[PDB]
């Protein structure tokens, strides 16, 4: 008869834990490893900030109950 | 490997960075997630403003206004009562 | 160490074919067969408005080609 087109769309938050002494670079890898995660085609900003792989969790002060925004290829 | 792309005004650098920052997430975002209330997109600045000095924390009339000009600069499109980028320019 | 939250978006648009005559279940059937999309983990909208399984595709007056997003575990 008709054809439609379903639109699913997973906007949802999801929970990991992590050490400070880890590099970024894991973080993305971990995510991408568990949850399929593409870690440069999402592109992540934690509290406001950029993450840069050569850094660690400690150096942008990654607390507990943290959030990270994930947003998909824009540029 | 973007670096020098700040400029140099010894006070408005911040705040163009911050405003540019919060249209980082709301660009990206409704470039997929193309359908979200005000209060969704309001709740993130909100917490990205609150997290860091950024603006000493915003209020309604500028993250209002932002999504106003960007309406009026049809940079946003309002759909019934809910905020979606203009993927299509017509 | 320290749990941290990772708020992921991810959307896609499924195309399917239905009939005028079946019921909205029958949609329902087809992604949750497909996707594994469960209708009470996340329901289906259209233009601000909630497909009912127990209603029919002309009782929307359904088109082809029309958008339906499904949003999370909402009513």
């Amino acid at each position: 008869g008709m054809q439609i087109f379903v639109d699913t769309v997973q906007w949802k938050t999801i929970t990991l834990e992590v050490e400070p002494s880890d590099t970024i670079e894991n973080v993305k890898a971990k995510i991408q490893d568990k949850e399929g995660i593409p870690p440069d085609q999402q592109r992540l900003i934690f509290a406001g900030k950029q993450l840069e792989d050569g850094r660690t969790l400690s150096d942008y002060n990654i607390q507990k109950e943290s959030a990270l925004i994930l947003l998909l290829t824009l540029r | 490997g973007s670096e020098s792309d700040s400029g140099m005004a010894s006070q408005a650098d911040q705040k163009e960075e911050e405003l540019l920052l919060f249209w980082t997430y709301i660009q990206a975002m409704l470039t997929n997630l193309e359908s979200l209330s005000l209060d969704r997109i309001y709740n993130m600045l909100r917490m990205f403003v609150v997290t860091g000095p950024a603006l000493a924390e915003i209020d309604l009339q500028e993250l209002q206004g932002y999504l106003q000009k960007k309406v009026r600069d049809q940079q946003l499109v309002y759909s019934a009562g809910v905020y979606r980028l203009p993927k299509n320019c017509s």
